[PDB]
């Protein structure tokens, strides 16, 4: 209802325009600036002022509450979002979002903060006129991971950014940062075929140099990504050997490498290190972008720790209130505790469909050991002797045959620590439930000591780290 | 640690305050 | 873990006096 | 820490100096000396130091001072008053409701009397009542009357200012038969209060019989005082309260109503107030179930109160020795007998066991 | 008389059975009037799963409660509120502080009966500010914690639990100190640990003299079965069964009393026997566990690990009959039971003897220090995580 | 605290002779105990300048304690001992816990007096723990390397 | 340089040193303090001392030449009597008063059973004993009853005479019972008896002298 | 009751008698106090929830 759009766009766009172009304008104050941006400035975006009052689209004002763009051409990106294609999955804008020019009425009242048209317009060698134009570029595509929209303002989307990028300046890629993100997500997410990849590297190349290490993160992290969803994997494989991340990212940034770089060491037969970062990137950064990823992160880490050599207990199912997603993992779960192989494929099978979607499939045949080796510890473990048929039978391998071959493997690796009697009929423990015997007890603490130097070494270090601001700021 | 946040909470304020006055009081310590 | 209290006591009482009479 | 040593070296210079002491600041001049008496040493006619505070000028704040010259430093945000030193040295027992209870008539009668007008004189204003002058309390010993008074104190949220006759207690003017006002005033600051006059019967036996009571001397004075005072006639928050258990004593305003606003009779100790008292005093020990209250105060015979608590506070006696770790059924057999011999002495001397 | 809400609305929670429990909850709130609040407290009954109320939606409304029930419930508390404002008005006429506290507090305990917890709280709120008995003081806290326990929402146990235990210890009422526990016991029985509600219980039934408290003999029947859980035979034999006072007062107990005397014989026919009955017997009627898992689980490592440390080698036989179970359930058992260490034991099936090698030594200890580290080690790093953002 | 005089009369102090006198001097002034004793410095001389003649050699001699450190730095104990320290530390530190769980859940308060009645501040549980988890890393480490290295060294 | 410095503050510290009783801490800078030569002082407080332990009552010192607080002293020490009458004890026992059976039980019950365990008397539900009166004829012997428990405890028994806490040196009178009870508080338990409070408090005080 | 602590043999006809524990105060003092350490964490963490 336009009579009513009025009041909340103007309010929208005051809001969040003054918040970027107060903190960008400073420029030497990096650190402040970069974590300010980066995430509170995105998630503003998303989560409070879309959802707020009539009509999720203050889109119209906006345009004018900066400048892009000079002729109406650019401009037009705003009202193809609102209608064309689609037309997205917002709520739109009745009237007064036209198409070349939305709106009538400037907001911008000649401030420092709401700018000036012709005022930004001079700047082309000036920060001024590229983080304008960028904040406006952001804004407009910030509609994308709410609405899953496709083929609207994103069309020339791609081609427009690289347009206000140029040699860019250490200020410059930490506003454009917040671009980079989307520039992949508009092919990438939806999964439509086309070339992200140009401009990813592109940017990149340019970020190293100038050494802004908000840019290069941010790239780094989507060209991963994207690769694993075309399934054009061993792409991404041979990429992160390439990789550096920076030391100095922020938090949702080093979320989202985290958890990508994690389904790729878990293909590679490194579970104990992928365990460790998809569970870290959910803490690190809670975000609106966060809850579309959670779902994939605890159904794929599930499959992820069962191989490793732990089996989950029941309590963590019931905790995050996820427990139905979860579901027909838990299964799973109950089948590796018992031990029991039989159990093991059926559910996995008719479960498997869904399974190919996280990235399971690779994994998927390899969980199938898991349970036999957690019933050879099992019998191993519990007695000395039990006669070969009595296991054949309990966990249900095809033949008494098959459990000598089995069992004999095992040993091998040195997990069990037994003996198998082939001849005589038996498997005979040789080992024995102890932590204080060996050289072991030393072994115990240093495992237990380990986590807790990383521990300590956090939280001393995030004590300081307000006040190394304020020491700045120049308090004593 | 817990603690210590507490107190950098209600230390922001005047900490982050102050940085704009120290260049001017340079200025008109020198004048005057 | 798993749920071993809904087996256990259907298994025990039953199970038992089959074993009296089987073993001492 | 460069901060620390800095500051350190200017202090041991600074601290060098003839000490302090500290006093209370009576009144100040209007040429910005102030009188303030030291209390060890004596009254001083000195100024202050604006450097540091200006409140330091205010009177009947306690002060600071730096001496150099007996020079005013701050005023000290701990101040103490004597009658509010007298309730705490005191530690008076307060008490609730329950205790006194299971007289029924009698705490309807004492409620309307005192408690309203303290809490509220506005209430009795409007309806067109005058404040309650004395209040005289009368009847039997061993009925709670002394207890009573206490609890009063505790249920209105007012000070409890005993004059008990001692010469330790005064220092007002070191004497109390001729502090009638300084009292009322004092009461007034530290409204509501309820000023009372006790009468142990063992110590000033022989003012009682003298021409009744020295004693007796001090409330019709206060009840005099408090007729009429200042404009403080109107509303009246501070009673004088007396305990006496004798006709005898009450002289020519005491005897007649209309002077004063209630004159109390009290019910003996009956089969319900045992109970109700033994009730809430058995829940501080440990019990035993199946253990009737009930049968408990009905065999006591009592004399007082006191009496009742006797029989848990003598259970305890009996657990220790029994070595249990709750005080069982047959600890309280043997405390009811044990206090029914107390009571029997109580009868026999027909004075109280108390000295 | 309270106490047997807070029993009754932990039944539909048990997961050995879900549907009998629900006539069980139904019976004592319709009695207090908790009918008005029931609309509301419904949702919580839901994750307990299943109710039997009139708006409930859930699948037994075969023991539906009628219509007219939630409206008597509804015009009595609108009633007792006209009543207790009228009361006001008149308290004013006498003292301030008693006529207006005394109502006040009632209001909040009527509140509480109901379970309205808003309700409760700003009723209770002015007679703390006023003087009011010690006894009296430590009886209405416990009300607003009581109120907590029938809603079974676990955070708001802990808020009452904390200001309540400093009010007691403070107190000179060391039989009110006693009440405190039993409430406290319920809350430690609606964990999943039930090895911490025992302690309460044996305390309680000395001293909580009856009011607020069912009849003496339903309690001692509580105390023992929950001492049986916690207590090994050493710990068992000196508390209970050295006792004066259980002669003195004579049995009517004889079920659960088979189940603590089976441990001592050290025949664990006799025990699985008591076991598989008692569990559906006693858990069912009244809550001593949400979760049927934790009890049967702790009463087998105790019954295998005491006839082990014994008692080194028996015939497969005997350890099939005994135990119960299948051989094949047995063996599945015990490789749970060996990873804790304090078992190690070792079956042969081929010549069998089942050996116990049975090592009391310093590495049970040790294995203790080792084990506990990991439930806090890893919840720091979460802690530290969140509080740095 | 030392001072020098060389003592001349007190009309030079009046007339304001001595400054004249004293050059060469810097000077210095200190109070170790009141006015009285400024009053008697200025009729003296006051403080006229102290410097030292010192040098490196001088210096070094001072510096030392103790060569028998040679010994002492290898030395470790009797490992009952060791396990003593460990059990005095643990048992000390179960008693100081109860507190610290308050501590961290309130604190609000940043006034130190307030504080120290509300959550025993004064008599705090973190410093204590903190200072005990300390004592015992360091103890534990010092003794424990020292067996280790006599060890492979003397075989 | 911070311990050199802190080293400037040790050797103000140092004697001479008069002794001041701590009455409260109004701050961590300054507190107010009334001192044992019978004068209050409103001082500073210097640095490199604890108000940890010094924050309730407690010895404090000053130094006499600054006349400001510059050092503290334990709750404990300055004690002007600690112990009396156990180190000095009676040999008379229940034994030699070997009547008088119901004054017997409650003495005993009284003074030996707090002092002996604290513990028994509060875990049966009844507070164990705070304050005692005892009065009678005085022909019954209460010093004897005293002297009794004095000799069995043989330890926690501190004899103070009603004439002792009066004195001619200035300003130790009041002061000189917060010292001795001061140090009860700090060796708990321990029971404090005044022989004759009949000739040393009075009803009646003049109070012209 | 653990008076000597062994197991015995009803197989054999012989009694096994462990003795002079290896077991050490060291270890049974540190499991009272790591028990105090875990109620600490979830006090600070319900804190921790303001500051975020």
């Amino acid at each position: 209802p336009a009579p009513q759009d009025v009041e909340m766009k103007e309010e929208a766009a005051a809001g969040s325009g003054s918040a970027g172009e107060g903190d960008g304008k400073a420029a030497a104050t990096e650190h402040s600036q970069r974590e300010l941006d980066t995430v509170t400035l995105e998630d503003i975006k998303e989560h409070v002022r879309q959802l707020e009052k009539a009509v999720s689209g203050k889109e119209p004002r906006f345009v004018l509450r900066a400048l892009r763009m000079l002729p109406s051409t650019s401009r037009r990106l705003n009202h193809y979002v609102l209608y064309k294609a689609v037309h997205g999955f917002f709520t739109s804008n009745n009237a007064t979002r036209d198409f070349l020019l939305p709106f009538l009425e400037e907001p911008m009242d000649t401030e420092a903060d709401l700018q000036f048209r012709p005022r930004t317009g001079k700047a082309a060698s000036a920060p001024l006129l590229p983080e304008v134009e960028a904040y406006l570029q952001l804004l407009m595509v910030i509609f994308l991971m709410n609405s899953k929209r496709y083929k609207e303002a994103q069309k020339i989307s791609d081609d427009l950014m690289q347009k206000i990028s140029t040699q860019n300046r250490r200020a410059l890629d930490l506003v454009a940062a917040k671009c980079y993100y989307y520039h992949a997500r508009v092919y990438e997410f939806l999964d439509k075929l086309d070339v992200v990849r140009s401009f990813l590297h592109a940017r990149l190349r340019t970020a190293t140099l100038r050494h802004d290490a908000d840019g290069q993160a941010t790239l780094l992290n989507l060209l991963l990504r994207n690769y694993l969803h075309y399934s054009l994997y061993d792409q991404a494989e041979k990429l992160v050997s390439k990789s550096v991340f920076p030391e100095q990212a922020n938090n949702n940034e080093w979320a989202r490498y985290l958890y990508y770089t994690g389904r790729i060491k878990a293909i590679q037969l490194e579970y104990s290190e992928a365990r460790r970062t998809m569970t870290n990137a959910l803490r690190k950064a809670p975000q609106h972008t966060a809850v579309g990823f959670k779902q994939t992160v605890h159904k794929l880490l599930i499959v992820v720790e069962l191989l490793l050599g732990e089996i989950p207990d029941r309590l963590q199912f019931r905790q995050p209130s996820l427990k139905r997603s979860l579901m027909p993992y838990f299964l799973l779960t109950q089948a590796v505790r018992t031990g029991n192989l039989a159990k093991f494929n059926q559910v996995l099978d008719q479960f498997g469909e869904k399974f190919q979607t996280d990235g399971t499939y690779t994994l998927i045949i390899r969980l199938r050991h898991n349970v036999i080796k957690t019933g050879v510890r099992m019998i191993s473990l519990s007695y000395s002797r039990i006669s070969l048929a009595d296991i054949a039978q309990k966990l249900q391998l095809d033949s008494p045959e098959d459990a000598e071959f089995i069992v004999a493997k095992a040993i091998r690796d040195g997990v069990i620590e037994a003996s198998i009697n082939h001849e005589k009929g038996y498997v005979q423990s040789k080992e024995m439930i102890d932590i204080y015997s060996t050289r072991e007890p030393q072994l115990a603490f240093h495992q237990r000591i380990s986590f807790c130097l990383d521990i300590h070494n956090m939280s001393v270090k995030a004590m300081r780290f307000p006040p190394k601001s304020y020491n700045k700021d120049l308090e004593s | 640690m817990v603690v210590v946040y507490l107190a950098s909470l209600i230390r922001s304020v005047v900490a982050l305050h102050n940085l704009i006055n120290n260049k001017i009081a340079n200025r008109d310590a020198e004048k005057k | 873990n798993v749920e071993d209290d809904f087996s256990n006591q259907l298994r025990a009482e039953l199970e038992k006096h089959g074993y009296k009479m089987e073993t001492s | 820490l460069n901060a620390k040593v800095r500051l350190l070296r200017e202090e041991l210079q600074l601290l060098q100096e003839q000490g302090s002491y500290v006093g209370e600041v009576v009144r100040a001049m209007d040429k910005k000396k102030v009188l303030v008496k030291v209390h060890p040493e004596g009254k001083f006619v000195v100024d202050v130091d604006k450097n540091i505070d200006i409140n330091d000028v205010t009177p009947n704040c306690r002060v600071a001072l730096r001496n150099d010259s007996y020079t005013l430093h701050k005023i000290l945000p701990n101040k103490v008053d004597p009658l509010v030193s007298l309730m705490m040295v005191e530690k008076v027992p307060d008490s609730t409701y329950e205790m006194i209870g299971g007289l029924d008539k009698q705490i309807k009668e004492i409620k309307e009397v005192i408690e309203l007008p303290v809490k509220h004189p506005e209430l009795f204003e409007a309806l067109g009542i005058a404040q309650p002058k004395g209040v005289l309390l009368y009847g039997p010993p061993g009925t709670g009357k002394t207890l009573l008074a206490r609890a009063v104190a505790h249920h209105t949220d007012c000070t409890f200012i005993r004059v008990s006759g001692s010469e330790l207690v005064q220092k007002f003017i070191g004497e109390g038969a001729r502090m009638v006002r300084e009292l009322f005033v004092m009461a007034r600051e530290h409204a509501p209060s309820i000023i009372f006059m006790d009468e142990i019967d063992s110590i000033g036996s022989s003012r009682l019989e003298g021409g009744s009571g020295g004693d007796s001397e001090v409330q019709r004075t206060m009840l005099e005082l408090l007729n009429q005072l200042d404009g403080f006639e109107a509303t009246k928050n501070i009673k004088v309260i007396m305990a006496t258990n004798r006709i005898d004593i009450l002289d020519s305003a005491l005897l007649r109503p209309g002077r004063i606003d209630r004159k109390i009779e009290f019910p003996p100790p009956n089969e319900e107030a045992r109970l109700d008292i033994l009730k809430i005093h058995s829940r501080k020990m440990n019990l035993t179930r199946g253990i009737n209250l009930r049968k408990i105060a009905e065999l006591m015979p009592g004399a007082s109160g006191a009496e009742v608590k006797g029989v848990c506070t003598e259970a305890g006696m009996y657990a220790l020795r029994e070595r249990r770790v709750h005080v069982t059924q047959e600890d309280f057999e043997m405390a009811v007998a044990k206090v029914m011999q107390k009571d029997s002495e109580k009868n026999m001397s027909i004075k109280k066991l108390w000295k | 008389m309270p106490l047997e809400n807070l029993e009754e609305e932990g039944l539909p929670k048990n997961p050995d059975l879900r549907i009998a429990q629900l006539r069980f909850l139904l019976s004592l709130p319709e009695h207090r009037g908790d009918t008005a609040v029931r609309e509301e407290l419904m949702a919580a009954v839901r994750e307990n799963n299943m109710a039997p109320y009139y708006e409930a939606l859930c699948k037994s409304l075969d023991w539906q409660m009628d219509m007219d029930l939630l409206s008597k419930m509804k015009k009595a508390n609108e009633e007792e509120l006209k009543r207790l404002d009228e009361e006001l008005e008149d308290a004013e006429k006498n003292l301030g502080e008693s006529e207006i506290r005394d109502a006040m507090m009632a209001k909040a305990e009527y509140l509480c009966q109901i379970g309205d917890k808003e309700g409760a709280l700003t009723a209770f709120r002015k007679t703390y500010d006023k003087t009011v008995a010690l006894g009296h003081r430590l009886d209405i806290v416990f009300y607003l914690l009581r109120i907590g326990l029938f809603y079974m929402d676990n955070d708001l146990i802990t808020r009452n639990t904390e200001k309540a235990k400093s009010l007691i210890e403070e107190g000179g009422d060391w039989d009110r100190r006693n009440r405190l526990k039993v409430y406290q016991g319920l809350y430690c029985v609606a964990i999943r640990d039930f090895k911490q509600a025992a302690e309460l219980f044996l305390d309680t039934v000395s001293t909580f003299t009856s009011y607020e408290l069912m009849d003496y003999k339903t309690f001692v029947t509580y105390t023992v079965y929950v001492s049986m859980i916690a207590l090994e035979r050493p710990d068992l034999r000196e508390k209970v069964i050295k006792g004066a006072e259980i002669l003195e007062v004579l049995h009517s107990l004889p079920a659960v009393r088979q189940y603590l005397f089976s441990l001592y014989e050290c025949r664990y026919s006799v025990f699985f026997q008591s076991l598989a009955v008692v569990e559906q017997e006693m858990k069912k009627d009244w809550l001593f566990a949400p979760h049927y898992r934790y009890y049967v689980r702790e009463m087998r490592i105790h019954a295998y690990s005491q006839l082990l440390e014994s008692y080194r080698s028996l015939t497969l036989g005997y350890m099939a009959e005994a135990f119960g179970v299948g051989v094949e359930f047995i063996d599945q058992e015990l490789s749970r039971f060996i990873a804790a260490g304090r078992l190690h034991c070792k079956i042969d099936k081929v010549n069998e003897i089942v050996e116990t090698n049975r090592p009391d030594s310093k590495n049970w200890q040790y294995q203790e220090t080792i084990k506990k580290g990991d439930l806090l080690l890893n919840r720091v790093q979460k802690l530290s995580r969140v509080i740095n953002m | 605290v030392i001072d020098a005089f060389r003592l001349i009369n007190a009309n030079m102090m009046v007339l304001g002779h001595e400054p004249r006198q004293t050059t060469s001097n810097l000077g210095h002034l200190n109070k170790p105990s009141i006015q009285a004793l400024i009053h008697g410095l200025n009729r003296h001389y006051y403080s006229i300048t102290i410097n030292y003649r010192k040098n490196e050699l001088e210096q070094k001699m001072l510096l030392n304690l103790h060569k028998k450190s040679w010994m002492e730095g290898l030395t470790l104990q009797d490992y009952s001992e060791h396990c003593k320290h460990n059990e005095s530390v643990v048992k000390e530190m179960l008693e100081l816990a109860k507190n610290y769980n308050k501590a961290v859940e309130e604190e609000d308060k940043m006034t130190p007096e307030q504080l120290a009645i509300k959550n025993v501040g004064k008599q705090d549980p973190k410093r204590h723990l903190e200072e005990h988890v300390d004592v015992l890393m360091t103890s534990n480490i010092v003794q424990c390397l020292a067996a280790m290295l006599d060890t492979v060294v003397f075989k | 340089e911070f311990l050199h410095a802190q080293e400037e503050v040790k050797r103000i510290q140092s004697i001479p040193l008069v002794i001041g009783q701590f009455l409260e801490a109004v701050d961590q800078n300054t507190a107010i303090v009334g001192s044992t030569t019978g004068s209050n002082y409103y001082v500073r407080i210097l640095s490199t001392i604890d108000r940890e332990l010094l924050k309730p009552n407690a010895s404090v010192a000053l130094h006499k030449h600054s006349n400001a607080l510059v050092d503290v002293l334990p709750p404990e020490a300055d004690s002007s009597i600690m112990m009396l009458t156990s180190d000095q004890k009676p040999d008379v026992m229940y034994a030699d008063i070997g009547g008088m059976d119901i004054q017997k039980q409650e003495v005993r019950e009284a003074v030996e059973l707090p002092l002996t365990h604290f513990e028994l008397y509060k875990q049966i539900g009844i507070d164990p004993p705070r304050g005692v009166l005892m009065y009678g004829p005085p022909g019954c012997g209460k010093t004897m009853l005293a002297k009794a428990v004095a000799h069995h405890t043989t330890a926690a028994f501190i004899r103070v005479v009603g004439s002792e806490f009066v004195q001619k040196y200035l300003g130790e009178g009041p002061r000189m019972v917060r010292d001795v009870f001061r140090l009860a508080k700090e060796n708990a338990p321990a029971i404090i008896f005044i022989d004759e409070i009949d000739a040393i408090a009075t009803k009646r005080f003049d109070a012209q002298t | 009751d653990k008076k000597f602590h062994g197991i015995l043999d009803q197989g054999e006809g012989v009694l096994i008698i462990f003795d002079e524990p290896p077991v050490d105060k060291t270890y049974e003092a540190a499991l009272e106090t790591i028990q105090n350490m875990s109620k600490v964490v979830d006090s600070l963490y319900n804190k921790a929830k303001k500051l975020t």
